[PDB]
This record gives C-alpha cells, structure tokens and sequence, in this order.
C-alpha cells in the first residue's frame, strides 16, 4: 500500500541482556491441583542471553535506528518488548520472506487484528505510519496473491505517541508443531528504560492457528511518527529475543490450577537437588542426585567410502524376468542404496511391505549383505509372497522363511509382457511342499499315486507345469506382476551397501550422538588401545 | 548376577536399545521397549527384595 | 469448575465430578458400594443364621 | 497406501505427511467417471531438497537444480520442473485412475 | 460334516482367491487340525464391500 523507504540507518548494536526467570508457559491443557510435575520440552533456560534491538532517534546528530533483521526461527522464540505508547505492532513469519514462497503476517492494523498467510511481496522496511495521533496509513506489503486463510478481529488502540520511562512490558512466545502455530501472552507494568526487568512470569495461550507453513525466519513490524507533516521520525522502543532449548523443568501447581513457581533443572546443584526429590523445600542431609547437566547436541556420523549408485536400473527396468518356478538370485554389494531414484521412473509399486525393518529408517541403517530374487506371478498370487502363507506359489514355487528380514516389492506390468514372449509358467502337481529359499527346475511328468507313468496318454498322469494365460484385455488379477524380494542381513561383518547420509567430522571428549553404520548411541569418544 | 541380566531379550528382538531404536520406527518401538523395561524393573525388584 | 472444565479428576486419576451438557450444573460420581462389609457366622454345620 | 503414519514414497516425503501417533480416520474412493476428461489440473511434486514436515505444504514453482541451486532456465544442464502431471484419462488400468 | 478337508484340490480349479484371511488359526496349520463342527456361509457382494 505504498511502502515508505529509508535512506541511511545506523548499524544495529547487539547488546546482550539477562533473563532472570521469565519465559515459562502452560505446556498442556490438563487440569491439575496441588501437584508438582516434572516435564520435558522446549523452554527458555534461566539466566540466558537476550539480544536487544532499539528504535529510538533524535532530531539531529544521529541517524535513524531500525533494527529489524531476519532473526532465525530454530525451535521457538521468546519475544519480550518494553515499549511506551504503541510502536511494536506484530510480526512476520516465513522462510524466504519474498513472494515466491508463502509467508504469514500477524500484526495490529490499528483498528483490527489482521492474520493473513499469502504470497507477500514485502518492501524493504515493513512499517505502518501514524500522524497527529490518528492511524494514517499501513505500509506492510505491496502485493498479496494466492491465499485462503484470513481472520480479522475487532480491536482498538491509541496511536498517539507519549513520553516517559517505558511503563509497559508485553511478552510472547511462539512455536509451531504439527502445522499449528502457538501464541502465548503475558502483560505486567514495570518501570525500566534500557534494561531487562527481573522476576518470574508465566505465559498463557491465546492462539492456535492451523496453517501448515515452513517457518525458519522472523521479522518485526514497527511504527513511524510525524508532527503532522510529510516527514516521519521514529520513537523510543526496544524488544528482546531469546531462543528455546530442549531441557527439563519442574512445575508447581496450586489448588486453583495456576503455576506459582518453577524450577529449571540443570542450572546449579541446588536446582538439580530439587529436580530429583520433586519438592520445593528440602530437608537437611545428603542426597544422591541424578544426571541432568548433559546436553548432547552435536551429531557425528561415519560411513564408508562407497560412492557409486546402486544398479536399480538393471533389476527393475530389465526385460524377460523368469517365471516363478525358475526364479533367479542376484547378489548386490559395494553400492549406495538410494531409493529416491526410483521415483523418476514410470513404474509405481503397489506393494512396499517390509518385515524386519521400518521403511522410513532405510536411509540411516546399513547392511552387511543383501540379495534379490525376482520373478513374475499371476497378480492375485502376490499376497502369497509373505512369511507363513499357503497356496500354489507358497507350497510349490517360492517359499519365504518365517524369520524373514527384508522387503517385498511388486508392480503391475501389463503393457510389456502380455503380448510377446509369453512363456510364463507355474508349477502345479508336486509331491510334497518346498523348503524356504529353494527351487526345483524339473520337468518330470507327474503321476498321482506313485510316479513314473512315462506317458501322457495314461490314466491319471499329468504335466506338472501350467501356463499363465497372460493376454491383454483381462481384469486385474490374471495380469502379470513383477515381484522383487530383497533379503537383508545385519551382522558384525564389514558393511557393503550403505545409503545416502553425508558424513561429518569426528569429535572427541564430548558427550555427542554418534552413528557408526547404523549404531546410533550417546557418549564420549576416546582413543583406544584394544585389539 | 544383576549386571548380567542386561543381556536378556525378555521377548524382544534384541537386548540392546540401540539395535531396536535404529531399526524400527517410533510407533513400533514402544511395544518392544516395554518388554525390556518390565524385565529390568523385575530384576531390580528382586534384588531389592533379597 | 473452570469455565471450560468438563470433568474433574482425583489424585488417583478417576472421574469424581462431571458437568451436565444440557443444564450447566456440576454432579458428583462416587462408587455405588464403597466401604467394607463383614459377615459374622458360626459354623455352617452348626447353624444357619449370620 | 502412502496416506498412513510412517510411510515413504513421493507423496509421503514431498507432498503430504501424517505424523506418528496420528488419531483419526482416512477415506478413499475411486472417481474415474467425473474427473478424467480434459481436467489437466492434477499434479504432484517431484524433486525436492529435503523431506516435508507433518501437516505442512509448500506451493512453490521454482526451477529445481540437481546438485546445487538457483537454476536460471530449463535449457540449463541439470534443471527440471518440480511438478509432474498425473496423466489422468479414461481407459487406463486400475492404479493409474484418480482417487479422492 | 464327515469329510476330509483337503484344500489342495482347489488349486486345480480355474478360480483364484483374492482374499484368504483366517482368524484364530493359521492358514499353514490347517492340514494338521481336526475340527468338531464347521459351517459355511455364502453370498455375493459389490466387490469393495468385501
Ligand atoms: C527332494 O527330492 C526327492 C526326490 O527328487 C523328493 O523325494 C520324493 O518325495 C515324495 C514325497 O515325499 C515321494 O513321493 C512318494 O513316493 C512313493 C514311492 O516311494 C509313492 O508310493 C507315494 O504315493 C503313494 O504311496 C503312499 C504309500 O502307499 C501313500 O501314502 C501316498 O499317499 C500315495 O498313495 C496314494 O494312492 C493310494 C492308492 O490307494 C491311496 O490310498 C492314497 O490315499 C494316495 O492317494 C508318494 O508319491 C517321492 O517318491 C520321492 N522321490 C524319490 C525319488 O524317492 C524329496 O521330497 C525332495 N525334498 C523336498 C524338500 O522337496
Ligand atoms: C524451509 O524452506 C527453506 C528454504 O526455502 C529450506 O531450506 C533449504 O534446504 C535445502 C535442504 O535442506 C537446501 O538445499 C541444499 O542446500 C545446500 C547448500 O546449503 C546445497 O549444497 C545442496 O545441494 C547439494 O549439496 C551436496 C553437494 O554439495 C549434495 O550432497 C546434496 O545432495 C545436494 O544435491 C542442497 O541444494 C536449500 O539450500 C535450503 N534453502 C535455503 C534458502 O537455505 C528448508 O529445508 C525448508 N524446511 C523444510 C522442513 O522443508
Ligand atoms: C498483533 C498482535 C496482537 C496480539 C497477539 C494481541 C493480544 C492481546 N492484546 C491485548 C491487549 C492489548 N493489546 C494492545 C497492544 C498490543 N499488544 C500486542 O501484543 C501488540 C503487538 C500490540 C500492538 C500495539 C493494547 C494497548 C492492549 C490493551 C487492551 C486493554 O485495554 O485491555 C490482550 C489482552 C486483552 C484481550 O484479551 O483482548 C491480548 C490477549 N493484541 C495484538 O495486537
Ligand atoms: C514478486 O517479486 C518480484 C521480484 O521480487 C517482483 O518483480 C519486480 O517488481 C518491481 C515492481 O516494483 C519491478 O520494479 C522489478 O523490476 C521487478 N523485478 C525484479 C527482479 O525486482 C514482482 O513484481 C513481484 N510480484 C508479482 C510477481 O506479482
Ligand atoms: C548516507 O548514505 C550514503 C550512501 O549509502 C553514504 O555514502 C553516506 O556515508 C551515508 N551517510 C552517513 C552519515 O553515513
Ligand atoms: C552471554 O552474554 C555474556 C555477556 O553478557 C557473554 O560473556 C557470553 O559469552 C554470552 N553467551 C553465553 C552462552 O553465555
Ligand atoms: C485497517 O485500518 C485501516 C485504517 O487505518 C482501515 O481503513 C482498514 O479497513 C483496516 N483493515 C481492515 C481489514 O479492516
Ligand atoms: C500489485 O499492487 C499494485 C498496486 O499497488 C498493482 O498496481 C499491481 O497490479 C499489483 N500486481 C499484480 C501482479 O497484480
Ligand atoms: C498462483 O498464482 C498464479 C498467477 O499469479 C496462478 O496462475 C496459479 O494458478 C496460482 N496457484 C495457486 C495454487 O493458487
Ligand atoms: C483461588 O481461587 C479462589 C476462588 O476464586 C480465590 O478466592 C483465591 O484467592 C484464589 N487463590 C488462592 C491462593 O487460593
Ligand atoms: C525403461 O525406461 C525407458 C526410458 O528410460 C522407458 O521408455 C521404458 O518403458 C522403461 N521400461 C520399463 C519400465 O519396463
Ligand atoms: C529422470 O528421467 C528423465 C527422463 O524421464 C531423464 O532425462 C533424467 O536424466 C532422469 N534423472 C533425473 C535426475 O532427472
Ligand atoms: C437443551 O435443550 C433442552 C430441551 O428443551 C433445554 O431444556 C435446555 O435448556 C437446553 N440447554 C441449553 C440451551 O444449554
Ligand atoms: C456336623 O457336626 C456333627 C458333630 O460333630 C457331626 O456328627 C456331623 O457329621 C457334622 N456334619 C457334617 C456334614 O460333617
Ligand atoms: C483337474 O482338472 C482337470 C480339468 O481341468 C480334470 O480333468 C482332472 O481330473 C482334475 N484333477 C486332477 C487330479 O488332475
């Protein structure tokens, strides 16, 4: 709406303050009374560092001050502002903060609360201007397209600037999980000018906004002031930003369900003592405390030097797979199992069942030896390719062991092997079941009630192999399917096939989280002398 | 005899939590972590009793 | 209750109070037999009354 | 079958992801006779740098550069469109037919 | 009643089962079991009503 511009601004001074005991919120909605709860989550640690951003300006001698950088939104934010009058009005959430990616705004319009998640073309300095104590203009964005979410709440503030010593303190925390953005609110009246006030405060939830947004950056919208003229000047305000950390605290509830005080575990040995006994008052004596002063944050991963892509082309996009009674084995080794390259092909799997491992944890785990078995079945015989099944295929053609570790793949191929080369067979009429991972390529002529009929014209003697009647224009089932069975083996042997994880640099004498060929754990690494 | 009970499956796929947690997703993890937790808790109960 | 409270729990974590959805009043839930009951008898071969 | 907790594939990694410990129900039914005739509006996202979070989406149509970033033109080497079209048309096999 | 349940004779027919779910028993351990009384129910459904 015609965003104003600024020519010269002073460099931000990132002065750092201390937050005494602020930054605690209601972590759930369960109603409690007169109980002490030990909870784990993302909280602001006590006596942490807060970075301040000022906005004051004089008539001459100094340049304008507008500290609105792209603050990262890592795991959560603690936003505390100590303005007088009303200078800080809302925030901007997004990832790139341009019009090629969706971004959200939550700001006080002056006469309304505006929440929009659109493709915003933000100007260089988002602001809104007032003149003569009245809402003149809003200069946040220029264009907004391709969006659905829009909420407007009636509200009213006084835009007239004042003077004093920052009588107001308003604080919020923000976090987004599972597509919901959470906003908490608290307010109290203080009298400080250029320092963060001390004390203990609890934040109460006011919003739960359902937009699925990739939020990684953050920006603050401010206000400009004029002495009833075209030129605009800033006013005195300052806000503080803190980042949430994964840690444990102890919360105490009274009989009305409110939080009177909280203890941040792993701050000093006194809080750790209260954190284990689950009490605020401790009797005298000596107590055995548990471990809380440990924050393993660094991830170290070590994988071998295997770099070539693994041959998924000659095992999926091949020609003339054998029939089920004459299935073939393939040994796969010294490759990188990247399953994402199969997305580019035109074939889609209708069966992706895995047994010994989870399908999601296949890029992290690595195997000592893998094998592949491939054949062609009838289409409704695919459900017989599983541990402990019964049927024609599971008894006479291909049997899997019940202690199977691996995955089963299947996809319909009706346009490639239904027209020519239709020599697909399956074995009927066998004397006894088959063992796991075994085959019999034999064409002996089957006679019931004792073998060796030696002629097809006799009574009761039949061919063992029956042909699949594969032809186009048939239903689903009686249509050829290509099946690949992968068998995994996780041992103490050296690894041969390992998937796509980028290795990092080794670090020692630190409590870290390591990963050595799918051997994730927690501890310190020290040079050894073992053999 | 208490430190040697940590090498027991207790009906799980492995006696090591790292083998279970790295090979299975989070939903299938609790049904096999619970068996190890109950077995180790039972061992602690027995040790305290004697 | 709180304005958005619907049921109240106990420290043993079972519901002892509920708010009726039609008429906004608070009720109490208690078990329909709580407290012990003892039966004093002579021998069954001796007599029949208790 | 990719619309389920703890799944992998094109949809479950780049398009729509359900969180673990999901509470609810999922519905599906075949609609081949209503949207297969000159629709040309159904797409899915290939070629993303990184997986998607649960209950999140990204509507962006920037050019994808393999092993790098900030591609300029479609004729530049190793540059592809991110969105690929469902080829919905009548008289195709089950498994290529649209489902709501 | 009074018969030998040989499921292998169904392989010779031209009809293939798209559903063979079993409840309370295993499909592999049906040649070794010996039942007291069995019943059969048959009808025709829509195909996605299965
Ligand atoms: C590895 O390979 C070897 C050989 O390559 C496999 O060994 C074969 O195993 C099968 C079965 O295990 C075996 O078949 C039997 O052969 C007998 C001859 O030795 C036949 O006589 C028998 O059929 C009838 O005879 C039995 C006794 O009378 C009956 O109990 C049986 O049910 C059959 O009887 C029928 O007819 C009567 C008539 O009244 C009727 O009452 C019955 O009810 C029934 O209808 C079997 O067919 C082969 O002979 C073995 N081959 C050799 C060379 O010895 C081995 O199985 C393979 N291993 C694996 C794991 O697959
Ligand atoms: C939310 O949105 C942001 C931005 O829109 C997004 O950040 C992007 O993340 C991806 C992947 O995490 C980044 O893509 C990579 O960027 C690095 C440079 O940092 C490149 O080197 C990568 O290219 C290759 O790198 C290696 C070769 O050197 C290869 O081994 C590798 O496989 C790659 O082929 C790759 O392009 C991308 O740069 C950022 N974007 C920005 C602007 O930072 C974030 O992921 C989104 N959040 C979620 C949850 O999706
Ligand atoms: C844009 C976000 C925004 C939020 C999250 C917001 C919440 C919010 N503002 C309030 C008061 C208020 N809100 C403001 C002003 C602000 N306080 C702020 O959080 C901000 C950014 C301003 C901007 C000037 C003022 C002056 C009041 C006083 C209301 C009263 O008289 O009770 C209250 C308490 C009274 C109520 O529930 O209505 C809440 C919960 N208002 C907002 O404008
Ligand atoms: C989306 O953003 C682009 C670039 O960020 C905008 O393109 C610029 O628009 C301004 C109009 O003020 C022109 O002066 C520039 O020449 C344009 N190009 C560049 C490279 O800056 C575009 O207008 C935005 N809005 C849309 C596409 O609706
Ligand atoms: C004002 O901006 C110009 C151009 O960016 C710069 O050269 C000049 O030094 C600035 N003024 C001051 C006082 O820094
Ligand atoms: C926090 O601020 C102090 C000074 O205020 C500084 O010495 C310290 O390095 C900062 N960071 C941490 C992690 O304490
Ligand atoms: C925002 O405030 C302006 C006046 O400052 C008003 O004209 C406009 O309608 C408001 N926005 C909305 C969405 O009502
Ligand atoms: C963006 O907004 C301006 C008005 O400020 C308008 O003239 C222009 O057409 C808009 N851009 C688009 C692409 O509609
Ligand atoms: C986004 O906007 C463009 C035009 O600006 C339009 O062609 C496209 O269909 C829109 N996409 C969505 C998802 O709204
Ligand atoms: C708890 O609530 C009651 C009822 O509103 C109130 O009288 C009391 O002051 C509150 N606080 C405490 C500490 O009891
Ligand atoms: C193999 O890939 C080619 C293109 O690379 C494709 O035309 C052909 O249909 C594929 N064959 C299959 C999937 O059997
Ligand atoms: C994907 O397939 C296309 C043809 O369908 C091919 O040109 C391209 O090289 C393949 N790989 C990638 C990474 O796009
Ligand atoms: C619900 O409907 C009943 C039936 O008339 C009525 O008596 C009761 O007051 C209603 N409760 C409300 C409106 O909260
Ligand atoms: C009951 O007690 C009498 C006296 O000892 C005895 O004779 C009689 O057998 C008892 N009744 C039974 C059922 O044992
Ligand atoms: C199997 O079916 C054929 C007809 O398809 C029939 O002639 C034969 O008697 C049946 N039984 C055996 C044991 O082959």
């Amino acid at each position: 709406e015609g965003c104003g511009i600024l020519s010269n601004k002073s460099n931000p001074a990132l002065t750092q303050y201390f937050s005494s005991r602020r930054g605690f919120y209601y972590f759930d909605d369960t109603f409690r009374s007169s109980v002490r709860v030990l909870t784990t989550g993302y909280f602001l640690p006590f006596n942490s560092n807060l970075t301040g951003y000022s906005s004051r300006n004089s008539v001459t001698g100094r340049l304008i001050q507008f500290d609105n950088p792209n603050i990262p939104f890592k795991d959560g934010l603690y936003f505390a502002a100590t303005e007088r009058s009303n200078v800080i009005r809302g925030w901007i959430f997004g990832s790139t903060l341009d019009n090629t990616t969706q971004s959200a705004v939550l700001f006080n319009n002056g006469t309304h609360i505006v929440i929009n998640v659109c493709n915003f073309y933000f100007c260089q300095d988002p602001m809104l201007a007032v003149a003569n104590g009245s809402h003149f203009k809003s200069w946040v964005f220029l264009n907004a397209t391709n969006c659905t979410y829009n909420r407007v709440h009636g509200f009213e503030i006084d835009p007239s600037p004042n003077t004093g010593s920052f009588i107001h303190l308003r604080e919020h925390v923000f976090r987004n999980v599972d597509g919901f953005l959470y906003v908490y609110h608290n307010y109290e009246r203080v009298d400080v000018y250029d320092n963060f006030p001390q004390g203990f405060s609890v934040l109460k939830p006011i919003f739960k906004l359902p937009f699925g947004l990739n939020i990684t950056q953050f920006k603050v919208i401010m206000t400009l002031f004029s002495p009833t003229t075209s030129s605009f000047n800033a006013d005195a305000s300052v806000y503080f930003v803190g980042h949430l950390k994964p840690l444990t605290m102890l919360a105490e509830f009274d009989e009305n369900g409110t939080i009177t005080d909280a203890v941040d575990c792993s701050q000093d040995p006194l809080s750790e003592l209260k954190c284990t006994t689950k009490s605020l008052t401790v009797e005298k004596g000596i107590y055995q405390t548990s471990n809380f002063r440990v924050s393993p944050s660094t991830e170290v991963v070590r994988f071998p030097n295997i770099t070539n892509l693994c041959p998924f082309g000659q095992v999926f996009n091949a020609s003339n797979f054998p029939s089920v009674y004459a299935w073939e084995r393939l040994r796969i080794s010294d490759c990188v199992a990247d399953y994402a390259v199969l997305y580019n092909s035109s074939s889609s799997f209708s069966t992706f069942k895995c047994y010994g491992v989870s399908p999601t944890k296949l890029n992290d785990l690595c195997f000592s030896s893998v094998y592949a078995d491939y054949f062609v079945v009838k289409g409704d015989d695919v459900r017989q390719i599983a541990p402990a099944q019964t049927g024609v295929i599971a008894d006479y053609n291909y049997k899997l062991p019940d202690d199977f570790t691996g995955c089963v793949l299947a996809w319909n191929t009706n346009s490639v092997d239904s027209k020519s080369g239709n020599n697909f067979y399956y074995r009927l009429f066998r004397h006894g079941k088959i063992k796991p991972y075994e085959r019999d390529i034999s064409n002996v002529l089957y006679n019931s009630a004792g073998g060796t009929c030696s002629s097809i014209s006799q009574l009761g003697c039949y061919e063992p192999l029956k042909s699949y009647g594969f032809t186009p224009t048939v239903g689903v089932g009686y249509q050829p399917y290509r099946v690949v069975v992968l068998s995994f083996e996780l041992l103490n042997a050296p690894a041969t096939v390992c998937g796509p994880k980028k290795s990092t640099e080794l670090v020692k004498n630190k409590c870290v989280n390591f990963n050595f060929n799918g051997l994730t754990g927690t501890g310190v690494l020290t040079s050894s002398t073992k053999k | 005899t208490l430190v040697k009970q940590l090498s027991s499956n207790f009906g799980a796929i492995s006696s090591v939590l790292n083998d279970i947690l790295s090979r299975l997703d989070k939903v299938e993890a609790e049904v096999q972590i619970d068996r190890l937790i109950t077995g180790r808790l039972q061992s602690l109960q027995t040790y305290v009793t004697q | 209750f709180q304005p958005f409270q619907q049921f109240g729990r106990d420290v043993s974590d079972f519901t002892d109070s509920v708010r009726d959805p039609k008429t906004f009043e608070i009720l109490d839930i208690s078990p329909c037999s709580y407290g012990g009951v003892s039966v004093i008898t002579p021998g069954t071969n001796t007599s029949k009354a208790v």
